[PDB]
């Protein structure tokens, strides 16, 4: 289920009330996160669970939850690179209902998109390195894309 | 139904899903996990389109087109930006773990994953992390395993398990460590494991035999040919390079063998590349082997034939219709002998009489999958006609298909079909001398001698129709099982009776004909199938002639002093001692053959004939369909001293030089017209393929792809001057790229499938009118005979029970897919796959002889004491001894033959 | 809307004029990426449509192109009229700065069109070539004879059912053709050659001791005066368009190099721009600047060759040595950049093969310092010589009307005073970002006027090189399109998606979606254009190459008639043609 802030604490625990807030009522067993917990680490643990509990049937969950896991691991260690949060948002919008075979992957990406929506400064603080996908090959001039 | 794709109206079939409907219209949707034969499971999520509720809808929703029915008035969009971005993202997610392997991967240039990576327009990698790896397994001598290249599309497991009925391949592991293979290293047990190399869209399962002498797909020279390894007649595309046959790909025939071969056809092509094949005519002069060219060999052969007083010709079921006819014309109709035994020829003629005179429609191989009950009598189809066993498996799963259709579940939603049809299946009753490979799905298996199987068939025919002759001496529990078979067959809308000549019994074929007649008399839509032995067995039976025994007596009595043996080793159809004596007594033996046989030691002349890869011709398959196979390559292109001609070309030039003292290297269409004029029963083979004047808008049909490479360097080590392009006067194909292979060309013979953007075997979708259907403008091949209006009579010759007599031993045939076909045995890759020859014994009989499992016993037949190690066969009936047919020394004429002096060595 | 987008051009005023004159059902408008209105006209209305376009208020005065197409194997002909064959007519209105293609459909059996020679006199050779390569008869043509193949040739090579590869060589055919060449002078009939009527007959060729090729001219002479002359061409026919139907989109670039062999990258440019139109590729600015650099360097190379050849034809022998030293300097820079001298094959679909090597600006600066003093020396030593002026001025002059009616482009058309350069009128490859003038003549196209216009074009190309050296963008040398062929090499060598794209693009070929494109450029000798038809495959369905040397050689008899033979030699030297460009 999606994370909610303290402003949403004055909301009735009904399906339709939490639905319009941008979350799900779910099992109605709420879990509270204090200020001491880094949200990047918490969502990394959540995504590690959701990526190791994939059944491997369908491509977006099976091959996109580990990509988000590795991105969140890089953000945890400060090794994030530009385009990582954009990749997380693309994963969130491309693992929704209908895109994947079952509902495990939308429920996987709901806390990720909620944490990006409400706590983007914690995710932006993990990007410290410039983007580097290629290493220089001697004798070959690279295509310096702008 | 009516759909609207990207604002354009289309009329489709409402029973199909959206992906196959759009691929049938020429639209390009990327896809991985869907197959036209396997159904839709919606795993890979590659086929995503955007569906709208109505015409005035803007938002839409992403749906999987393989799982979306093509209902009437369905509005979708393929080129929607969101759908394109999602398909690119799916390809990118597949590409995150893919190995940097394309240069050193055997699927390069033939890869569906490459085609769909390019088709989505995804060429920039923004993934910087590590990629998962996997160890590889050893899958045997045929399939090479490379698990890193997998995209987890689940096609292999769905095909091998849900379609092929195999058990040893599966999916293991979890979330992103899914593994596809066997639980341990070992050979893939299925007889149809070779189709994994075309089912797998990546390089995980590859042809190891091709991977030895690997070349890329653009470098192959292809031809549309017919597989020569049994009588089914599956359409194949042999591809060659550098003068040797490199690969056998499946060629799509929507009426016969649509997407699938068997492993004998796919991998038993290695005999073509053997270095001991005859490549020049060789004449014996004392102890000298003089190599001749074509002209002087023809002159000397015709002179020696002219001095002879009577020349006889021994044909073969391996040779084509044209070559057998050319031998028949050379030696005369009364002197022509079919090179098979008298019992084999009698069974073949009876099977042909049942097929073209019994009044019962004989289905094609594709049409077998629509029957509601199957009775296989005495024929081990998995070892002799394997694709018929695959089609029988499909017909068996037809009951689950019908149960799912009763619940309004679409036919492409395969998972729901298998869920509804848990273990309910159509009735299958197989009879054999032992257990068959269809026993896992058979409703009942009858392990009995051939007489007892025939008596079971006659009892089934009598219980279905009381006009049929009755059987006396049926046990009450056998009678109960017969009654079970009778109520299963009588309640079937489309019953199918399969038999064949491999059982070695005439009475089995007679009983199958009686069952089919009894079902026909009740008003059922009964079909009958007869499995022959060799590729042109039905053609040789239609041509007719004497048996091999008559030719042997003609040689022994001295009435014939010249014998011409065409593509026959003569040891698989008669005893070796008698054949050797008759050939040593004959003052002239001329063997026209393409394989080094044992009878060329005493042959005066050996004509280096061409195999199927180097020749054109026509073959009649087990259902009486004439099919034209085309030459793949010219053998004289790389080795200019190679004189290797068609067998009909050799024999026609020999006839011309015998008559007018002048050679005549004729054309194929002339021999075809001669067959049509002389033999009216083979008049349909004119329409099997168009003649050599056939053009597509004035140009011929290309044998090699457009990007065929190295044309000024493959022969540069011999000479820097480029040789002349080999001219093809026999057929409409050319030995070059200068031709047509367009998927919209008005033709039925397609050498290989390639469309731009579709380099994989998925280009056959572009070559069909609808995917998974027929070839556009019809499938190649024409049925020779129609169904007769009136059928035969009931065969009253009911055999007695099998009596185990002391001293005698009835030989039960044990056919093997790798080892019973002669040319397939000659293939070096089959030597590892083929098993050690085990003589099969009952536990009671082995206890009577005191021999255990593995000890060697020696038996004598025709004065030949040979030794074999014993394997215990519990399903065998006492008084019988099991022999592996076609193997080293065990000719297939031993089926039903008695045996003497079975003693421990 | 990018420049490569498929347009129908229904907003062109010529479409409205044609609708108002002939009715809305008289023709079919085809949407293409050619950049021009493509209009399928019925065959019986072709002559009146051409006359109506010739009599417009701002008329279509030039027949730019005329050729056939075999459409029997074309599968994606949606929205097109039924045609086994077709004939297209490309017409240019200079006053409108517009152009229109007219297409006539033809059935397989009825392969005859009315001749266009009455409306446009330069249609003669185009119709001869279309008959030669397609078997399309032109009714009313004066001498419809073969122009590329010999007269004793069977079949039409550009048809789809004609085998492209070389036939097996035979000494019998060589001996027969040698005997035919020997008895050609003995049994010469001046009726099959299109001629009529003390009238000497002479053959100039076939071998010619010059650098523009080897071709034969049959001269009819009254003493020294030339009464009539027809050229025998096709001696240098390499079948380049048929090879366009046989190579992939990527592997055909070296063949585009050898169309005219003094141009190199200038010849590569229209082909790669047309393929990028088919691919939907908008190349970045650095690609445009690099391609302009190489085109201008090769333009200077070709112009130096042309000026040297003209001076040597006049009779001075030293400036060819000096300008070949200058050509060596240019070749040093080109060898450093591309790796080759005269056929670099360096342009790619989406960019160039490599980046510029580190240090190229030093060689460019050295050449830019070397060139102008040498050019001034050439002028003062040979081009201001009064003997050269007497040999050149007033020799084979024509006005703007003769240049327009014969399709003459390049320095001759601008020497007639018509300011029509492709780099300014219809800009391509970012030529709008360079400041350069277009030299024009006074209204009369002499040999001398053409040579001095080429000198001024050389100076303007030096100016372009100066601006490009002072202002060089930093960026990619290839576009970021999925159809950029090949992809950048380092990403190919370490990324699997790029490796897959590279694998399929170099082996099977890049898949161009089914469309028609066209690119016209100002080459070194005139206007060079590529017209490309893709049937959705990895090969070109049709590759039509319009070259200016063909039009200039067809203009040869209309300008040298009544002159001497030395004047003919000077006119040949001042045309700036090569025979490979004529025959291709
Ligand atoms: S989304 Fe569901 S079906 Fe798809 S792989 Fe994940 S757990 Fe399996
Ligand atoms: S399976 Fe296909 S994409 Fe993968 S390495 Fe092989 S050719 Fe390349
Ligand atoms: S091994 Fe091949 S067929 Fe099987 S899931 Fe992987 S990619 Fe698909
Ligand atoms: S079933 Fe018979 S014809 Fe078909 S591939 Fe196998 S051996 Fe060949
Ligand atoms: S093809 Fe439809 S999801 Fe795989
Ligand atoms: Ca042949």
């Amino acid at each position: 289920t999606d994370f909610l802030t303290e402003a949403h604490l004055d909301l009735p625990m009904e399906f339709e009330s939490i639905g319009k807030a941008g979350s799900r009522l779910g099992t109605a067993l709420a879990m509270a996160v204090d200020h001491e917990i880094n949200m990047v680490s918490l969502v990394r643990n959540l995504e590690e669970f959701f990526a190791r509990e994939s059944c491997g049937w369908c491509t977006p969950c099976r091959d996109g939850l580990p990509w988000s896991v590795k991105i969140l691991r890089a953000l945890e260690r400060g090794e994030g690179q530009p385009g990582d949060i954009e990749t997380l948002e693309q994963l969130c919008r491309f693992l929704g209902p209908g895109k994947t075979f079952c509902a495990h992957a939308p429920g996987a990406v709901e806390p990720l998109q909620s944490a990006i929506k409400y706590f983007r400064e914690e995710f932006e603080a993990g990007i410290k390195q410039p983007f580097s996908n290629t290493h220089l090959i001697n004798g070959i001039q690279p295509n310096l894309l702008k | 139904a009516t759909i609207h794709v990207d604002g354009k109206e289309y009329e489709v079939n409402g029973a199909d899903n959206l992906l196959e409907a759009c691929l049938s219209l020429g639209l390009d949707i990327p896809y991985f996990c869907w197959h036209p034969a396997l159904g839709s499971v919606g795993a890979c999520r590659q086929c995503a389109v955007k569906q709208y509720q109505n015409a005035e809808d803007t938002r839409g929703r992403l749906v999987m087109s393989c799982m979306t029915p093509a209902s009437d008035g369905t509005f979708i969009s393929i080129d929607d930006e969101e759908a394109k971005q999602f398909r690119e993202s799916v390809v990118e997610w597949l590409m995150t773990n893919h190995p940097h392997d394309c240069p050193v991967c055997e699927e390069g240039g033939n890869c569906h994953l490459q085609d769909m990576t390019v088709m989505t327009g995804h060429s920039f990698r923004r993934y910087r992390f590590t990629k998962r790896t996997h160890r590889n397994q050893d899958l045997g001598p045929f399939i090479s395993h490379e698990m890193n290249r997998c995209i987890a599309c689940y096609r292999c497991v769905r095909y091998y398990k849900d379609y092929a009925g195999g058990t040893d391949l599966g999916v293991y592991g979890a979330h992103d460590n899914v593994y596809f293979g066997r639980p341990e290293d070992g050979t893939l047990e299925s007889e149809f494991s070779g189709n994994l190399v075309e089912i797998c869209p990546t390089g995980v399962f590859t042809d190891k035999t091709h991977s030895e002498r690997y070349n890329r797909k653009w470098d192959m020279q292809f031809a549309p040919s017919i597989c020569q390894q049994c009588s089914i007649g599956c359409n194949i595309s042999p591809g060659e390079r550098y003068g040797e046959l490199r690969r056998i790909e499946n060629r799509y025939n929507g009426t016969v063998n649509h997407y699938f071969l068997c492993d004998r056809g796919r991998f038993g092509y290695g005999y073509v590349n053997l270095k001991d094949r005859p490549r020049q005519p060789v004449q014996r002069r004392g102890d000298d082997f003089i190599t001749l060219n074509a002209e002087q060999a023809m002159q000397g052969a015709a002179d020696i034939l002219r001095q002879s007083k009577k020349v006889i010709g021994i044909g073969s079921p391996r040779a084509s219709v044209e070559s057998n006819f050319a031998l028949r014309e050379l030696v005369g109709e009364e002197n022509f002998y079919t090179g098979i035994a008298h019992g084999e020829q009698e069974r073949l003629q009876l099977a042909l009489k049942v097929l073209r005179e019994g009044g019962i429609y004989t289905p094609a191989l594709r049409e077998i999958e629509s029957y509601d009950a199957v009775l296989v009598l005495g024929e081990d189809v998995t070892q002799t006609g394997a694709r018929v066993a695959l089609a029988v498996r499909q017909a068996v799963k037809g009951k689950a298909r019908e149960m799912a259709a009763a619940q309004k579940v679409a036919d492409w939603q395969i998972a729901a079909i298998l869920n509804i049809g848990q273990r309910a299946k159509h009735p299958l009753f197989v009879t054999n001398v032992d257990d068959t490979r269809l026993d896992d799905i058979a409703a009942w298996t009858y392990r009995a001698p051939v007489e007892d199987q025939a008596r079971l068939g006659f009892a089934i025919a009598h219980a279905l129709d009381n006009s049929a002759p009755a059987v006396d001496g049926i046990e009450p529990e056998l009678q109960s099982k017969i009654d079970v078979i009778v109520q299963a067959l009588a309640g079937a809308k489309k019953p199918l009776i399969i038999s064949g000549t491999n059982a070695g019994s005439l009475e089995v074929i007679q009983a199958a004909a009686n069952v089919a007649k009894a079902l026909k008399g009740r008003g059922a839509d009964v079909g009958i199938t007869m499995i022959a032995r060799s590729v042109n067995s039905m053609g040789l039976g239609i041509m007719g002639g004497g048996s091999l025994e008559e030719a042997l007596t003609e040689l022994e009595t001295g009435r014939a002093d010249a014998v011409v043996v065409l593509e026959n080793d003569l040891h698989r159809h008669a005893s070796a001692t008698r054949v050797n004596a008759a050939l040593a007594k004959a003052p002239l033996v001329m063997v026209v053959d393409h394989q080094r046989t044992a009878i060329m030691e005493n042959a005066h002349l050996v004509l280096s004939a061409a195999s199927f890869a180097e020749s054109d011709g026509t073959v009649i398959n087990n259902e009486g369909r004439a099919q034209r196979f085309f030459q793949v390559y010219d053998p004289a292109y790389y080795d200019s001293k190679t004189v290797m001609l068609e067998s009909w070309r050799w024999l026609h030039s020999l006839h011309s030089t015998l008559l007018s003292r002048e050679v005549d290297w004729t054309q194929l269409d002339h021999v075809i017209d001669a067959v049509v004029a002389k033999i009216p029963e083979l008049a349909g083979i004119k329409d099997a393929a168009p003649d050599a004047t056939f053009r597509i808008r004035g140009q011929k049909l290309a044998r090699e792809p457009h990007r065929y490479s190295g044309r000024t360097a493959m022969r540069a080590n011999i000479s820097v001057h480029e040789p002349r392009q080999p001219q093809d006067i026999d057929t409409m194909f050319t030995f070059s790229m200068e031709g047509n292979n367009q998927p919209t060309a008005h033709r039925s013979q397609v050498p290989f499938a390639w469309a731009p953007g579709w380099n994989s075997p998925q280009a056959w979708n572009k070559f069909q009118d609808e995917v998974g259907g027929k070839l556009r403008f019809g499938d190649p091949g024409v049925r020779l005979f129609e169904t007769s209006e009136n059928g035969l009579d009931y065969f009253t010759s009911v055999p007695a029970r099998f009596q185990p007599q002391d001293g005698k031993w009835r030989i039960a045939p044990y056919y093997h897919l790798f080892g019973s076909d002669e040319l397939s045995q000659r293939a070096p890759v089959f030597q590892s796959r083929m098993p050690q020859p085990y003589i099969k014994l009952n536990p009671a009989d082995a206890a009577k002889l005191g021999v255990n499992a593995g000890t060697r016993v020696s038996f004598s037949y025709d004065g030949n004491t040979v030794t074999l190690p014993v394997e215990i066969a519990e399903g065998l009936t006492a008084g019988q001894v099991g022999l592996p047919m076609g193997m080293s020394g065990i000719a297939p004429v031993l089926a039903g033959a008695h045996l003497e002096d079975l003693k421990e060595a | 809307e990018p420049a490569w987008q498929t347009r129908d051009h229904l907003d062109d005023p010529v479409i409205g004029e044609l609708r108002n004159r002939f009715g809305p059902d008289a023709f079919t408008v085809q949407a293409t990426r050619t950049g021009v209105p493509v209009v399928w006209i019925k065959r019986e209305q072709l002559l009146e449509v051409g006359d109506f376009l010739k009599k417009l208020p701002k008329p279509y005065v030039m027949l730019f192109d005329l050729h056939g197409m075999d459409e029997r194997l074309r599968t994606h002909r949606e929205g097109l009229p039924a045609a086994d064959f077709s004939v297209f007519y490309h017409l240019i209105s200079i006053d409108r700065n517009r152009d229109i293609m007219l297409k006539v459909a033809l059935a397989e059996n009825d392969l005859h069109v009315p001749t266009f020679t009455k409306l446009f006199p330069n249609a003669n050779w185009y119709e001869r070539e279309t008959w030669d390569l397609f078997g399309i008869t032109f009714d009313g043509h004066p001498n419809l004879r073969r122009i590329m193949m010999p007269q004793t040739w069977k079949g039409h090579p550009l048809r789809k059912d004609y085998p492209a590869r070389a036939t097996e060589f035979s000494p019998f055919e060589l001996t027969k053709a040698k005997q035919d060449l020997e008895m050609e002078a003995l049994t010469f009939k001046p009726e099959e050659w299109g001629m009529k009527r003390d009238f000497m007959f002479l053959n100039l060729g076939p071998n010619h001791p010059s650098a523009h090729g080897a071709f034969r001219i049959v001269l009819q002479l009254d003493g020294e005066e030339i009464v009539d002359c027809v050229p025998d061409i096709g001696y240098h026919h390499r079948g380049a368009e048929k090879m366009g139907e046989r190579q992939s989109w990527h592997s055909y670039i070296p063949y585009t190099d050898r169309i005219e062999y003094l141009g190199g990258c200038v010849n590569e440019m229209p082909y790669v721009l047309a393929v990028e139109k088919l691919a939907g590729i908008t190349v970045p600015d650095r690609v445009n600047v690099i391609r302009v650099m190489l085109s201008e360097l090769f333009r200077i190379n070709s112009h130096l060759l042309y000026i040297s050849t003209f001076i040597q034809d006049v009779g001075a022998m030293t400036p060819v040595f000096f300008a070949f030293t200058d050509r060596q300097k240019i070749y040093d820079l080109v060898e450093a950049i591309t790796g080759f001298r005269m056929h670099p094959a360096w342009f790619r679909i989406g960019g160039v093969a490599h980046d510029l090597p580190r240090g190229w600006d030093r060689l460019l600066r050295e050449f830019l310092d070397w060139m102008p003093k040498r050019l001034a020396s050439y002028e003062k030593a040979a081009l201001q010589n009064t003997i050269l002026k007497g040999r050149s001025q007033g020799v084979a002059a024509y006005g703007a009307k003769e240049a327009l009616e014969w399709g003459t482009t390049g320095a001759g058309l601008r020497a007639t005073g018509i300011d029509f350069d492709v780099r300014k009128a219809r800009p391509y490859s970012g030529y709008e970002n360079f400041d350069f003038e277009i030299p024009v003549g006074g209204g009369v196209s002499d040999c001398y006027t053409r040579v001095m216009l080429k000198v001024e074009e050389l100076r303007q190309s030096l100016r372009i090189l100066e601006q490009c050296l002072n202002n060089m963008p930093e960026g990619p040398f290839k576009a970021d399109h999925p159809l950029t062929t090949p992809p950048p090499k380092e990403r190919t060598l370490q990324h699997i998606e790029t490796l897959i794209t590279h694998f399929l693009q170099v082996s099977w070929g890049p898949v161009m979606p089914a469309n028609e494109s066209f690119q016209m450029i100002e080459a070194t000798k005139g206007i060079n254009s590529y017209y490309l038809t893709s049937d959705g495959s990895t090969m070109s369905y049709r590759t039509r190459i319009r070259t200016p040397s063909y039009a200039h050689l067809q203009q040869i008899p209309a300008a040298i008639r009544g002159s001497l033979v030395s004047d003919l030699i000077v006119y040949l030297g001042s045309i700036d043609f090569v025979m490979s460009d004529v025959d291709r």
